[PDB]
């Protein structure tokens, strides 16, 4: 499962997920410093500039370091956020 | 990275108009507590207190932000002095209009008071009873003459009748009506507005006359 | 040939004016010939006074206008159209539409 | 410090100095002289996104959290101070101006008096920008 | 039956229409009391007879999708009325009256529209049509049905027997009510 | 910052509008007090009268 | 993509559960026999015609695409 | 509604918000203490009333009973059996619903003893049916024109006693409980249902309920009539014409502008306990004919799926209703006002003498 005792991320909870599959809004990605559970990015926010262009070699498996910010504990959608980050390298 | 609760070192100071307003007590304000490891007296009798009227009288006007200087605190009432009357931007950029003659006049007078006051004005002209003329003008020599006896009232009344007593004429411009009605033989000027009034100099040997300004 | 007659605006009487800025890109533009506009709105404009005006408590006194004195450069003028492209029979007409 | 005899029944005023601008809309409510302030929050203390700070929603959330602990503080009315960037700049305030003081009428904090506290130069001090500017 | 008309093997009556902006767009007992979901093999003749068709109905013909099972309505109404069947034998309760529930619970409430802003992407607060509502509901009860049998030993109607049940209560496990919410998720969110 | 939900029913439609003319302008009268008429937009297609289950007034929904 | 397989064996371990999971059905196909256990979903429905030959469930439904049981006449 | 007399002891004030934040959970339903009364079945085929086939308003010939409590004799005969609070179903609908009223109404609260008689005063403007009370221009017509605030409300009373008699099945044998009407063909078919509720704060509450008709699944109904007039200036929206892809929305459309009424008509079903709460749209037949109606549509619905619907709490409503009794329970003898103010919202409770 996980070594964490605690199993879900907290609120502005800053977590490593795994990009599995990129889907229609965005890209259903699951953490691993929780043990599997997954969480969503874009639509809303996640990049701050526009420059426009996503990959060029990058081709699955990434992780991302997001930034918690709705978490469904009962029903199960991690909201997560790399826009608000200035300080979460 | 650093915040505090300064809302359990705060202390409330009853903000005083003069008795010659007759709402006295115009608000309270949480002033930090005044004391030796955190001074504030100077952000208590230093507060220069910028108040509309409406707060001030009770009522004929809402506009009109008197500035006061509280000249003393006295037991969490801030006493306030008088220092400088407006006539705000919403009624002051009003009268500011195109095709009229703007009349300004800019004093600097001393009170009967210790108080060095400015006092600068603002005038307007009429269309008249018969004009149809779409402006309101004149000669530039009518337009000099009537700033000369805007200055020369405003110097006067305000040369006489002490700090409070200005504060006592010129809420519906006790100086304005005249410097219309003298020049009312040449043009009967549909506007004088003293509007920034400035206090200079600001001596504290009033604090008598505070009791007799409060009370 | 002249493509507008009083070019912007004349400067008949006066053999030369002050310059100005564009109030929204920084322009040079003469006094004279440039885009002037004034406003006179509220500061308390209808999206907020449907919630201000009932909260407003002791407040008999009435809504204020805030006065504001535009100048636009006529690149800014016409792209934001302030002004815009009118037929050169239009070109005559010295009219501004009313407010 | 609490409020200063109640926190409610009176009409204890502190003044907004709401200095509404562009890329960040300040609710900045001192006391009644302004040199004591409290409620140090920016329209862009709520949402940190440096594009919205000026923003309506974001001010909303300012201005009534503002209004949450002016109430909170005894303060139970406002006299309206909405400011511009004031001065010779572009003295124009940002969007977060109409739906903050909405919010904060929605929120509780009351309203007696309404004024203007925008500063204009009589064509002072030179503008930032050479001749050309943003050519358009 | 001409007191009351009721459905082919459930009824009609005893039916809990139970939202606040679905009131006549959901309707099997009111004037729309069918033992057969049929009008008259068209529904978009009008803009108004969308509400003219039950939800009971259009159940019928907004699952007939995915052009293998385009032009089949007899195979739809079987698989339909045997996922009223599959309700009750969970339920117990009015299979109607629990599809019924199922279009409350996946009915959104405020959506969002697309909007610019500064070159980012906002997205207007604004409510849908009680209408689009229930159509919000439908194709997302639709949707879940013939995607879980298509690789399971359940037919459709098991999986859309399930997929009203989780969405009559709101379970998270019906396709529905997973899709509602992020739906009514960006209208509190940008801007 | 919160505020509950309000239903709000329609009063009249104030048109079909967006870059598309397809986001409806509607006045939802606030159906509570009489007296607040807020004006939101709808994406879907609206015929009039039926209450719009406001979450806010806020973020005010106003012509594009 | 999907890969799945049941035991495609009868099965009595799968079928004394079966016969003693039969209080917690009360939707009886096959697909949830052959999901509920590990039979085939094929071979569910014989184990069912058995289980409904003991009387304990009961077809409601018998389409040539799946049959539906339910136990004792109303729970 | 009447002239605050001098001799009337102003009690206590009770305003509108606070008796929007009074709230009392865990209140128990209404136990049958005694049904008297005869309700005919309803004729099922007035389902057919719709947008193209109407159905004139009928005059029912019938003796309609709104009878208050110490005038009612067997809420007088429980007074000794059972409760504390005795009232009527239009009594404690306008009680808890006060909140909603702007047109005054007056409930005389006759402290009798440790009791109290939740009386109204015979022929007054209580019993009416105001109309667009909470509109944002309610008809500001004379009275002398028949789009006053009174002439429609005279029209709507006239509508829904002519309405509510012309659903049932008006010559088929009643559906009496146990006794028959006790004011007596001659009269209405209508049937009432004294219940009792205990208050939580210790008030058993007796109060009069009615069902309006019974209706063969037997389900009981309680069944009112919506009015419209002139709609151009009723300032809602005109209804024969399309009210089906709406049909809802044209309800809905009745709502904010007739706050009061049709929640006090959600609270009578709510006391009495019906099975289908339901409501007809009867129009004029010309609009400036407020004698010729015609019924548009006989739409039903259930009581809790109405009271899902427009806007209501029951812990509130007993909530007000705890307030009240706790108040009038704890003042003076004899006769009470609590009296709606014409143009405030806000309820006061007065002391009269029992003379008024």
């Amino acid at each position: 499962c996980r070594f964490y005792q605690h199993k879900f991320p907290e609120v502005e909870d800053v977590v490593m997920v795994n990009v599995r599959s990129i889907a229609e809004m965005g890209a259903y990605v699951s953490l691993l410093e929780y043990n599997n559970i997954e969480g969503m990015i874009l639509l809303s926010e996640l990049s701050r500039r526009r420059i426009r262009s996503i990959n060029k070699l990058i081709r699955i498996g990434r992780n991302e370091c997001v930034v918690v910010i709705r978490v469904d504990k009962e029903k199960g959608y991690i909201d997560l956020s790399k826009r608000r980050v200035s300080p979460e390298e | 990275k650093k915040v505090v609760d300064p809302f359990s070192k705060k202390d409330w100071y009853d903000v005083k108009a003069p008795a010659m307003f007759n709402i006295r007590n115009i608000g309270k304000t949480l002033v930090t507590r005044t004391q030796g490891t955190k001074i504030a007296s100077d952000g208590l009798k230093g507060r220069v207190f910028e108040v509309s009227l409406a707060d001030l009288q009770n009522d004929e006007v809402a506009f009109r932000k008197f500035k006061l200087i509280t000249e003393d605190v006295q037991g969490k009432n801030c006493l306030t002095n008088f220092h400088g009357m407006d006539l705000t931007r919403d009624k002051m950029c009003s009268m500011v209009k195109k095709w009229q003659t703007m009349i300004e006049a800019h004093v600097d007078v001393k009170t009967t008071d210790g108080y060095l006051l400015h006092l600068f004005c603002v005038g307007f002209t009429k269309k008249c009873n018969n004009q149809i003329r779409k402006t309101s003008y004149a000669q530039h020599q009518q337009v000099r003459q009537i700033r000369k006896k805007m200055m020369e009232i405003m110097t006067r009344e305000v040369q006489t009748n002490d700090l409070k007593e200005v504060v006592n004429k010129l809420i519906p411009d006790s100086i304005g009506k005249d410097i219309e009605k003298a020049c009312q033989s040449i043009y009967p000027l549909h506007d004088v507005f003293v509007r920034k009034v400035k206090m200079l100099k600001k001596p504290k040997f009033e604090l008598g006359k505070l009791m007799e300004l409060h009370g | 040939t002249k493509k507008r007659r009083n070019n912007g605006r004349a400067k008949k009487g006066r053999g030369h004016v002050q310059p100005i800025r564009c109030t929204n890109c920084a322009c040079c533009v003469p006094k004279d010939k440039a885009i002037k506009k004034f406003v006179i709105r509220n500061i308390v404009e209808a999206a907020a006074v449907r919630d201000i005006s009932e909260v407003s408590v002791f407040d008999a006194y009435v809504l204020p206008k805030l006065y504001v004195k535009l100048h636009y450069c006529v690149s800014c003028a016409i792209h934001s159209k302030v002004v815009r492209n009118r037929s050169r029979e239009a070109r005559k007409d010295r009219t501004p539409p009313p407010r | 410090s609490l409020g200063p005899q109640v926190a409610e029944g009176e009409n204890v005023f502190g003044v907004c100095h709401i200095f509404a601008s562009f890329n960040d809309t300040f609710v900045h409510v001192t006391d009644l002289s302004g040199k004591e302030t409290i409620c140090r929050v920016t329209g862009g203390m709520k949402v940190k996104a440096d594009r919205d700070e000026s923003s309506p929603y974001a001010a909303m959330l300012a201005a009534q959290d503002v209004a949450q602990r002016c109430k909170e503080l005894g303060i139970t009315a406002l006299h309206i101070k909405l400011r511009a960037t004031g001065g010779n700049r572009t003295k124009t305030p940002g969007p977060g101006a109409q739906s903050a003081l909405r919010a904060l009428a929605r929120s509780g904090m009351k309203i007696g008096r309404i004024e203007d506290v925008t500063p204009i130069p009589s064509d002072s001090t030179r503008r930032k920008g050479g001749r050309r500017g943003r050519r358009l | 039956t001409p007191d009351i008309k009721l459905f082919g093997k459930w009824s009609t009556d005893d039916v809990q229409i139970n939202d606040i902006s679905l009131q006549d767009y959901i309707a099997v007992k009111e004037k729309y009391a069918k033992y057969l979901p049929h009008s008259a093999g068209r529904y978009a003749a009008k803009r108004f007879r969308k509400a003219q068709c039950p939800i009971v109905e259009r159940l019928t013909n907004s699952m007939m999708m995915h052009g293998r099972n385009n032009g089949k309505k007899l195979m739809t109404v079987r698989i339909v009325k045997h996922a009223f069947e599959i309700i009750h034998l969970l339920t117990g309760e009015n299979p109607l009256q629990v599809l019924v529930n199922a279009i409350i619970n996946s009915g959104p409430r405020e959506d969002s529209t697309r909007i610019g802003r500064a070159g980012t992407v906002r997205r207007q607060a604004v409510d849908v049509s009680p209408l689009r509502r229930v159509n919000q509901a439908i194709w997302l009860l639709c949707t879940g049905a013939r995607e879980a049998a298509f690789r399971n030993i359940k037919t459709i109607a098991e999986c859309l027997a399930d997929e009203l049940i989780n969405a009559a209560k709101g379970s998270s496990n019906s396709y529905a009510i997973k899709k509602k919410d992020e739906l009514e998720r960006v209208a509190k969110s940008n801007r | 910052r919160v505020q509950p939900i309000k239903l709000a029913r329609v009063t009249k439609v104030l048109g079909r509008t967006g870059s598309q003319g397809q986001c409806t302008q509607v006045r939802v009268e606030f159906m509570d007090d009489t007296s607040r008429s807020i004006i939101r937009n709808v994406k879907g297609p609206v015929r009039e009268g039926d209450v719009l289950t406001l979450l806010e007034s806020e973020r005010e929904a106003r012509r594009l | 993509r999907d890969k799945l397989n049941n035991l495609v064996l009868f099965d009595k371990a799968t079928y004394d559960k079966l016969c003693k999971e039969v209080p917690n059905y009360k939707l009886i196909t096959p697909a949830v026999v052959s999901e509920r256990l590990k039979i085939r979903g094929s071979l569910a429905r014989a184990a069912l015609q058995e289980l409904l030959s003991k009387g304990l469930i009961k077809l409601v439904s018998k389409h040539r695409a799946q049959v539906i049981y339910t136990r004792n006449t109303k729970g | 509604s009447v002239t605050v007399r001098p001799d009337w002891v102003t009690i206590e004030e009770m305003d509108f918000p606070r008796l929007s934040k009074l709230t009392l959970p865990g209140v128990k339903e209404g136990e049958d203490v005694l049904c008297c009364g005869a309700v005919e079945y309803y004729d099922k085929s007035y389902d057919r009333v719709n947008v193209k086939n109407e159905k004139p308003l009928q005059r029912i010939d019938r003796i309609f009973h709104t009878v208050t409590t110490t005038d009612d004799p067997v809420i007088r005969k429980l007074s000794k059996t059972e409760g504390n609070v005795y009232a009527t179903d239009a009594i404690l609908a306008t009680i808890m619903c006060c909140t909603r009223s702007n047109y005054s109404w007056d409930i005389v609260i006759e402290k009798i003893g440790n009791k109290l008689f939740f009386d109204k005063r015979d022929n007054t403007e209580f019993d009416l049916l105001t109309v667009n009370e909470t509109s944002v221009e309610p008809p500001q017509d004379d009275g002398n024109s028949l789009n006053s605030p009174r002439n429609l409300a005279l029209e709507a009373t006239f509508i829904n006693h002519n309405f509510s008699q012309q659903v049932l099945k008006s010559n088929e044998p009643r559906y009496k409980f146990d006794e028959p009407n006790p004011f007596i063909g001659e009269v209405a078919s209508v049937a009432y249902r004294y219940r009792k509720w205990d208050l939580n704060n210790g008030i058993t509450l007796i109060a009069r309920c009615e069902h309006d008709a019974v209706m063969q699944g037997t389900q009981f109904l309680t069944i009112k009539a919506l009015n419209e007039w002139d709609s151009k200036l009723a300032n809602g929206v005109e209804w024969r014409r399309k009210l089906d892809t709406q049909r809802g929305a044209v309800l809905a459309n009745e709502l904010r502008n007739n706050a009061c009424k049709l929640a006090k008509w959600t609270v009578q079903a709510l006391l009495a306990g019906s099975d289908q709460l339901k409501f007809g749209y009867v129009s004029r037949a010309s609009v400036r004919d407020s004698s010729k109606h015609v019924i548009l549509e006989t739409q039903q619905y259930k009581p809790n799926e109405f009271a899902t619907q427009i806007n209501l709490n029951m812990d509130n409503a007993w909530g007000i209703l705890r307030c009240i009794i706790d108040i009038c329970m704890n003042q003076k003898d004899g006769k009470y006002l609590i009296m709606k103010d014409p143009n405030k919202p806000m309820i006061r409770l007065y002391d009269i003498p029992d003379n008024t």
